[PDB]
């Protein structure tokens, strides 16, 4: 999807041009009564990365978000304020615990995706090592619902499709753990 | 300098970027008109241009030096509309086209989710500047001619169009990049073999090539549209042409041989393996390597343009029209349903990703 | 009920919670005339023209004029070109005026 | 300038002239549609502006092949 | 206005033409035969050459016989929907329908059916096909989908009427029928 | 007996085809992983000691709306549509940099300037005809008057 | 996105068929543009003009419905 | 439109117009002025006088009626007789 | 500086002089051109695309018309016309371009908030097919009756026999 909008970045400059689009800024913060709360720092790929991870470690916050957005009958960015807070900070425990338990798993991963134009199909191998690190460290477990567990494509033996280009570092450290772990 | 000097090339660097994409897609065309007569010679059993520059290899050098130094004929200086405007608009919409065509995974300078409708749309409008030459011209050749370029554009129209409507509908998404990376696990010339013959009897009706050369048939309309023009508007012409059959063979080698796909997924991984891929060095040999696979299909095509010249006769138009009619059009048609039902009752409705 | 107001997504789009609301009080049984869904009309409409909302910011601009406010003092900052939202505009810790890439994404 | 109809004179004095104003006329109520549609992000304007499009081509064709006869009609004696 | 009780609002395909009573058969039969009768006749009322009867040529008599099949057809599916709609008299058609329905949902399957489509294209197909039968003179459209918008309420089935005991249905509640809108959105109120 | 003589041209648009793929496939990817290594020219590119090996962002392509919002969230947070960062915690600057576009609605310059394609029975109402301001001004107005109530 | 690449062929071949003509429809053009760009504000006025004698509520007169009622709304509370 | 807007007067006035500009014997000329006898003309001269008269109202003499004419009346008698205007385009007409 | 503008003007211009009728197939594709590529820079470039993919091919019919009606009127006659007049009369023109009254509309700009819950994120084009194939089915059903009915048409319009 490329359409134009007025809500994000358009497709060129010519686009602002004849829309005369202004990029405004508000140097206002949050009112002081609303409590503050750290926002989620991690870019595009390290968050795809993270995104089971996130699901597997906030369901219960995710939904109460989701379910508090449905009963506020449009109200909704105002009486859900309390609810989102405790999704952002949950989201960041998950992000802390793998900088600091699977840092160098994490960042292969994440690696891989911005070398692979960020399709999980590109990257299993480095994404089997995180979850293996994962799960050991933080007893988290990658399930995509609806579907048997044993069907899950991420645990495909023979997928149809495969990258074309190999990342290098996740070829050497798939290597390395084979060799030493599964003897 | 030095801090403004090296960050004004970055400045610069996406223009060389595009400068060096119109270069590159200039020497295959250059060396194209050069490569025909080499191919329809050994054919023919001659040798072809080797006389000028090395073995040959400033023959179309020569030809284009020579065409700029050439006298413009026209009534009037001031009548450069006339038989400039159609040039333009055929070299135009064919350079244009190239826009969409990935060198690589995202190489491409225009990506968008309706690239295939833009390569269409954009060939199209190709079409219309080559009949305002006859812009009620007294060159009766010229005005023959003009007659004869649309009668061939209602013939290919339709059963190009449809065909890469088929190839779009098999992988739902009208991204040309997305459909050369559909051709993983299987190259379109499989299971659409039909449909590579007509793609190319179509390319060759819209380039206008035998055995579909009705339009500039040297034997009946002495040049065609072109019996006019000389000196800079025949470049321009002759340019977008053999600029056209660059782009209908790379289309044939993306739309059913898998684009820049490598040929051996072993021997590909092999390559690349030697090269460190924290080095740049590793990202101008894949460069090389996939624009090579897609070099080398789309060469092959470009052969086969000018391998069917060298064997086959010309067609005239009014059969052309009865064959793509008659013919093409309830066989791309029937395909367009065969294909929906096979997937539907294998529980294989294509979706992008 | 046929539906109206898609958005890009096949969801509903902005305005049709408006739409939908009106039709659900136009089509109530409970009331006697369509008086009560007179306000959820304006409502529609300001959701898709903002005619009221832009006639506000006419009266704001227009006031602070009159009383020799400085435009660049009371509104928001903005810039023109997409190549210039730098890291020193956007507040960044090592921020510099140098353009950013938009060339390719 | 509009309410002294000079829109009458930018029409040509062939009968084709005519045609081609009728095409630029409808064209300008779909991209009446297409913008209201794309400011809206509602996409049952641009089913219209789709079905206005393939129906002003339509006419097109029926009012070509009415011209093309009324052209053979003239040239009827076709003694050859 | 002599109405009677709605059975189905959208009635399928196969379930108007299953209804078919014997006259709706004959009513087929006669248009059929109709459409080439009627050439004689026309040729009987005024010869179409000259002023001497002539039969009408063996082909005009086989497309002739085909567009009374369709129009023998077309009469009799709105025939039979309108006792569906509650417009004809349908007593007969109620018993069938009230057993078939109660059959099915003692053996906790839907007396609509499982579809192919997904809760959008369901109510979707409803909103098209509902009521086209209006229009079926002019262009043909039919219910040929499993979807639940058919204007009734099963709860309806859940009492006994006159003649209905020696059927012995013994009926679960709705929520445990396969298929049904009331027992499908278990975990997620949006995905069924 | 092969004509090596006729494969040269061959070579060469050969070539051709590799000169377009090498030098975009390698000058993008660079440029793209150079923009992502801060938010300022001395950190792009000078490289640190201290620094691993460098990894490359590859060019993207299929993108749809998430991309976008992706590209503008991560500026925000890198001064770069590619920017690279796994902190779990945004900078206090990312609170209050958010980009918001306001652009005008007026419809395009080919409907309300061509000579032919402008004229119409509600164009000319829309343009010439003060009835339908005037009931539109009435609901701005109200707006005002019931300020009070 | 065609217009990009035809405008330099078209003008530079308006200017050489028709040099008086082409100057004065671009002589027009630039001028208009320096009204916006330099807030002339000629164009304004005259839409001014026309909306005041074709019955249209003017940029004025909706302002002066504002000062109407905030000179009546102040007396209410006073 | 396709239709004839001559009068003998008109016809008769054109003819004399066209006569006069030749080497004729006489001047005043009426519709029982011979060829020959008052204009004085041999046969090539009678012929170029035809021809003139042809184009001036753009009307063809047959072959049998030329070689028989005596007289100017006879002329204006086949000019009102024989005068069609020609064929317009499509778009002359309807437009 | 909005160049959009100069091509109107220009093509308004040679719409008052235009005499032959291959000039107002040239109007027509200067008139096509304008539209693409305003929609393709602001509104729709899915809509942009399938101008000329549609419009092309009825323009290059629409020229081979030409060829068999040309009935050499044009190309000698006479206009008169004037220099003074018609720039005159696109100066008068190009003084009016407000095609709406509402100032605040014209005038302020507005924005739109983006939201995250349309995670399935298709082209426009996905949709009007998903809705135009289920919902107005009726209505592409009837758009290929008039389809049918024109090749119908145009037969037993020009077909002699
Ligand atoms: C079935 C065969 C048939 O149609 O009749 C033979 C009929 C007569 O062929 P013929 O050898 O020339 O007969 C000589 C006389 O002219 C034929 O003279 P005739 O009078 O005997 O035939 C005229 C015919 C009238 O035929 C029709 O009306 C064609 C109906 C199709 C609409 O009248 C009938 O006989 C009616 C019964 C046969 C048609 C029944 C169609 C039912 C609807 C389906 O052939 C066709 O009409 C073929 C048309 C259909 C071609 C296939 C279209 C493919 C569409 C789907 C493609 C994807 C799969
Ligand atoms: C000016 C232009 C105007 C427009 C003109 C164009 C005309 C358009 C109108 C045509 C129809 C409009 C609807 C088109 C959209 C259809 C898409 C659709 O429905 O897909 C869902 C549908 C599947 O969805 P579903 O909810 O699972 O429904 C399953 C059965 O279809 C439904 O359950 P079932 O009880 O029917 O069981 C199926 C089985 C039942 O067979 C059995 O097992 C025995 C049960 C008793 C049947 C005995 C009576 C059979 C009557 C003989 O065999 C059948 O009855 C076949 C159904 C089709 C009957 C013939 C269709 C009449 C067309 C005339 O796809 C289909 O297979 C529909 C049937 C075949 C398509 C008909 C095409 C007609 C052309
Ligand atoms: C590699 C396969 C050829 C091979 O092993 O060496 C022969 C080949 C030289 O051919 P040759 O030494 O003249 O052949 C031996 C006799 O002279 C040949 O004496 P001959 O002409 O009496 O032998 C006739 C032989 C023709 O000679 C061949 O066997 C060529 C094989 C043709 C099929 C594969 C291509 O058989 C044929 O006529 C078969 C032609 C019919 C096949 C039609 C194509 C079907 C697909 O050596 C090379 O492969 C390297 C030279 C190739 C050019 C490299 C530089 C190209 C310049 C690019 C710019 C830098
Ligand atoms: C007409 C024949 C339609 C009946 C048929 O052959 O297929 C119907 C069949 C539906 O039955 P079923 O397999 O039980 O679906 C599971 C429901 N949950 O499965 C289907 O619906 C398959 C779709 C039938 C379409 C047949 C081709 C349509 C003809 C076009 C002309
Ligand atoms: C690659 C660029 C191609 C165009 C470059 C040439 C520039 C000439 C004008 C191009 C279009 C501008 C608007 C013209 C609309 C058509 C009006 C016309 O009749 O053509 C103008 C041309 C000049 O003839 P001229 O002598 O000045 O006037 C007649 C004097 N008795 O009279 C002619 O008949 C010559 C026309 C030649 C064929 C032109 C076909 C139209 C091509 C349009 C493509 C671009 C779309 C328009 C973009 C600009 C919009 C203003
Ligand atoms: C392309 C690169 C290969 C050059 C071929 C070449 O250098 O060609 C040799 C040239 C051209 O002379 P020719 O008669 O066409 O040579 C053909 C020999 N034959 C007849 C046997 C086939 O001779 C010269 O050195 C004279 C010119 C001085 C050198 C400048 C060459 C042009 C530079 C432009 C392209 C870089
Ligand atoms: C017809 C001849 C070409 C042909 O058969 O080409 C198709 C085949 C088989 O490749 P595929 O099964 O389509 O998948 C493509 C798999 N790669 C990516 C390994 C090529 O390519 C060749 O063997 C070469
Ligand atoms: C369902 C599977 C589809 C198959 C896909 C391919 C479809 C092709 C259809 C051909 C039919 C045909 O050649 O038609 C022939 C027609 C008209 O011939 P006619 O007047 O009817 O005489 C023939 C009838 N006889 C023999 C029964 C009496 O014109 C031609 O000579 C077209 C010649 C096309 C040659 C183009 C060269 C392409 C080279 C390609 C190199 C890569
Ligand atoms: C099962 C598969 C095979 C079925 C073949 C049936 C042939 C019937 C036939 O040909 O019907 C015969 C008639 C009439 O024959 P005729 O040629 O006019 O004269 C008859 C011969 N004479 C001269 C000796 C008397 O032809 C038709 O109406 C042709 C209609 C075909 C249209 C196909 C369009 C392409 C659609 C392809 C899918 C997208
Ligand atoms: C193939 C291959 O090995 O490619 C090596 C290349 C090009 O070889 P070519 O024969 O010109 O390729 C032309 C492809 N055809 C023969 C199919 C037309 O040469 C170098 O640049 C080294």
């Amino acid at each position: 999807s490329s359409t134009h909008t007025n809500d994000s970045l358009n497709s060129s400059n010519y686009v602002d041009k004849l829309k005369d689009t202004h990029f405004v800024f508000e140097n206002d913060k949050l009112p002081s009564e609303i409590p503050d709360v750290e926002e989620v720092g991690a870019t595009t790929a390290p968050l795809l990365s993270a995104a089971y991870f996130i699901g597997a470690k906030c369901q219960d916050y995710n939904d109460d978000f989701m379910l508090c957005q449905k009963e506020a009958k449009g109200n909704g960015p105002i009486d859900c304020l309390k609810e989102g807070r405790r999704v952002t900070r949950c989201a960041s425990g998950v992000l802390k615990d793998l900088n600091t338990h699977c840092s160098d798993e994490f960042r292969l991963h994440w690696q891989c995706l911005s070398f692979s134009n960020l399709e999980y199909k590109n990257c299993r191998k480095a994404e089997s090592l995180l979850n293996k690190c994962v799960f050991e460290k933080m007893n988290l477990v990658k399930k995509i619902p609806g579907i048997p567990e044993d069907r899950q494509i991420h645990l495909k033996q023979n997928p149809v499709l495969k990258p074309v280009a190999l990342h290098q570092d996740s070829e050497v450290a798939f290597k390395k753990a084979q060799n030493e772990n599964s003897i | 300098m030095l801090n403004n000097l090296f960050d004004f090339i970055e400045y610069i660097e996406y223009w060389l970027i595009i400068v060096a994409f119109v270069a590159s897609v200039l020497i295959v065309v250059a060396y194209l008109t050069v490569a025909e007569r080499k191919t329809m010679g050994y054919m023919q059993r001659r040798l072809g241009p080797n006389a000028v520059g090395y073995y040959g290899v400033l023959m179309a050098v020569a030809d284009a030096l020579k065409l700029l130094s050439k006298e413009i004929v026209l009534p009037h200086n001031g009548d450069i509309i006339y038989v400039m405007s159609g040039p333009l608009i055929s070299l135009f919409s064919v350079l244009l086209s190239w826009a969409v065509i990935p060198f690589g995974p995202g190489l491409s300078l225009l990506d968008s989710e309706y690239s295939i409708i833009y390569l269409l749309a954009s060939g199209s409008i190709g079409v219309f500047g080559t009949v305002i030459v006859g812009w009620m011209s007294n060159s009766k050749y010229t005005v023959l001619a003009t007659v004869r370029t649309t009668a061939q554009l209602i013939s290919y129209e339709l059963v190009l169009t449809t065909v890469v409507f088929i190839i779009a509908l098999i992988v739902s998404s009208l991204n040309i990049n997305v459909i050369i990376e559909s051709q993983y696990n299987i190259w379109y010339i499989i299971p659409f073999f039909p449909l590579c013959l007509i793609f190319f009897i179509s390319a060759l009706a819209e380039t206008a090539r035998p055995p579909f050369d009705n339009v500039e048939a040297e034997s009946e309309l002495v040049s065609g549209h072109m019996t006019e023009l000389s000196a800079s508007p025949f470049v321009i012409f002759f340019l977008s042409e053999y600029c056209s059959m660059v782009l209908m063979s790379t289309l044939t080698a993306i739309f059913f041989f898998g684009g820049y796909l490598p040929f051996s997924n072993t021997i590909h991984h092999l390559i690349l393996n030697l090269f460190d891929q924290h080095s740049i060095y590793y990202f101008i040999i894949e460069g090389i390597l996939l624009s090579g696979y897609l070099a080398i299909k789309a060469n092959f095509f470009m052969f086969s343009f000018v391998w069917i010249r060298a064997a086959a006769p010309r067609l005239r138009y009014d059969l052309l029209i009865l064959f793509c009619w008659y013919v093409l059009l309830p066989i791309v048609f029937a395909i367009v349903v065969f294909a929906p039902g096979i997937l539907y009752c294998f529980d294989a409705l294509p979706v992008i990703i | 009920a046929p539906l109206q107001q898609v958005g890009r997504h096949g969801g509903p789009n902005k305005c049709f919670g408006e739409f939908q609301r009106v039709v659900e009080c136009m089509t109530n049984a409970k009331h006697d005339s369509y008086e009560p869904c007179n306000n959820l009309k304006n409502d529609y409409l300001e959701c898709r023209k903002h005619k009221v909302e832009r006639y506000k910011a006419f009266l704001m601009q227009k006031h602070a004029e009159e009383l020799g406010k400085d435009p660049e003092e009371i509104g928001a900052p903005f810039v023109r070109k997409r190549r210039f939202l730098t890291s020193k505009t956007l507040g960044l810790v090592d921020g510099d005026d140098y353009e950013i890439g938009v060339e390719k994404i | 300038m509009d309410l002294i109809l000079l829109m009458l004179v930018a029409v040509g004095l062939n009968i084709i002239d005519i045609y081609i104003m009728i095409e630029i006329l409808i064209m300008g109520c779909t991209v009446n549609t297409i913008y209201s549609a794309s400011l809206d992000n509602d996409m049952i304007g641009l089913i219209y502006s789709l079905i206005q499009i393939i129906i002003a081509g339509v006419e097109s064709a029926i009012g070509l092949s009415i011209l093309v006869n009324y052209n053979r009609i003239r040239n009827s004696e076709e003694i050859e | 206005m002599e109405t009677y009780e709605l059975i189905d609002s959208d009635p399928k395909f196969s379930r108007v033409v299953r209804y078919f009573r014997p006259s709706d058969y004959l009513t087929w039969a006669l248009g059929t035969i109709g459409a080439p009768g009627l050439m004689v006749l026309f040729e009987k009322i005024e010869p179409a050459k000259g002023n001497t009867f002539k039969m009408p040529p063996p082909s005009i008599m086989r497309i002739a016989t085909t567009i009374g099949f369709f129009g023998g057809f077309y009469y009799a599916y709105t025939s039979s929907t309108k006792r569906f709609w509650g417009y004809s008299e349908n007593a007969k058609e109620v018993a069938k329908d009230r057993y078939e329905v109660k059959k099915a949902l003692s053996e906790k399957k839907s007396p609509y059916g499982s579809s192919l489509l997904n809760p959008y294209q369901q109510d979707m197909s409803a909103r098209n096909s509902t009521n086209s039968q209006l229009l079926l003179a002019i262009f043909p459209w039919f219910n040929v989908a499993n979807h639940q918008s058919h204007g009734i309420d099963l709860r309806k089935y859940y009492e006994v009427r006159d003649g209905e005991e020696n059927w012995n249905f013994t009926l679960p509640p709705l929520d445990q029928v396969k298929d049904l809108d009331v027992a499908q959105y278990k975990e997620y109120s949006n995905y069924p | 007996m092969i004509p090596f003589e006729a494969l040269i041209p061959y070579a060469i648009m050969f070539a051709g085809f590799c000169l377009g793929g090498g030098v975009m496939n390698s000058a993008i990817t660079a440029d793209i992983t150079k923009r992502a290594r801060g938010p300022n020219q001395e950190i792009k590119r000078n490289v640190g000691e201290d620094e691993g090996p460098r990894n490359y962002t590859k060019p993207r392509y299929n993108t749809d709306q998430w991309d976008k919002y992706f590209a503008v969230r991560d500026l925000r947070l890198t001064g770069s549509l590619r920017g690279q960062s796994d902190n779990a915690v945004a900078e206090e600057s990312f609170k209050t940099n958010s980009i918001q576009p306001y652009s005008n609605t007026r419809r395009p310059w080919v409907l309300r300037r061509h000579i032919i394609m402008k004229n119409s029975p509600t164009k000319w109402a829309r343009k010439y005809s003060s009835r339908r301001d005037e009931r539109e001004q009435e609901i701005k107005d109200d707006y005002i008057r019931g300020m009070g109530e | 996105p065609y217009l990009v690449a035809f405008r330099p062929a078209v003008l530079v071949f308006f200017f050489i068929r028709q040099p008086i003509g082409a100057g004065l429809l671009a002589g027009g053009f630039l001028f208009w543009q320096a009204d916006r760009h330099f807030n002339f504000g000629i164009r304004d006025n005259i839409h001014n003009f026309k909306q005041t004698i074709l019955g249209f509520p003017t940029q004025a007169s909706k302002w002066e419905t504002f000062k109407q009622v905030d000179a009546q709304k102040r007396a209410q509370l006073v | 439109q396709s239709a004839s807007t001559l009068t003998k007067e008109d016809v008769l006035t054109r003819s004399v117009s066209v006569l006069r500009g030749f080497e004729v014997k006489t001047k005043d000329i009426d519709l029982q002025t011979t060829f020959v006898q008052d204009l004085g003309m041999d046969s090539l001269d009678l012929n170029d006088a035809l021809v003139a008269l042809e184009e001036e109202f753009d009307v063809v003499f047959d072959d049998k009626t030329a070689n028989e004419i005596k007289t100017v009346g006879e002329v204006v008698d086949f000019v009102l007789a024989n005068y069609l205007p020609t064929e317009q385009s499509i778009n002359h007409t309807i437009r | 500086m909005n160049l959009e503008i100069l091509d109107l003007s220009i093509l308004g211009f040679y719409s008052l002089i235009s005499s032959n009728s291959f000039e107002s197939i040239a109007i027509l594709v200067a008139t096509i051109m304008p539209v693409i590529t305003e929609l393709w820079y602001n509104y729709s470039q899915l809509f942009a695309l399938l101008y000329t993919l549609i419009y092309v091919g009825a323009v290059v019919i629409l020229f081979v018309f030409i060829l068999s009606v040309i009935n050499e009127k044009e190309e000698y006659e006479y206009e008169y016309s004037g220099l003074f007049i018609l720039i005159l009369v696109l100066l008068l023109d190009d003084l009016d371009d407000n095609e709406s009254n509402d100032n605040d509309y014209n005038n302020v700009y507005i924005t739109d908030y983006a939201d995250w819950f349309n995670n399935y994120n298709e082209s426009d084009l996905s949709v009007i097919g998903n809705l135009l194939f289920t919902e107005y089915a009726l209505l592409l059903l009837i758009i290929s009756f008039i389809l049918l009915m024109s090749i119908i048409g145009l037969i037993l319009i020009v077909k002699k026999d």
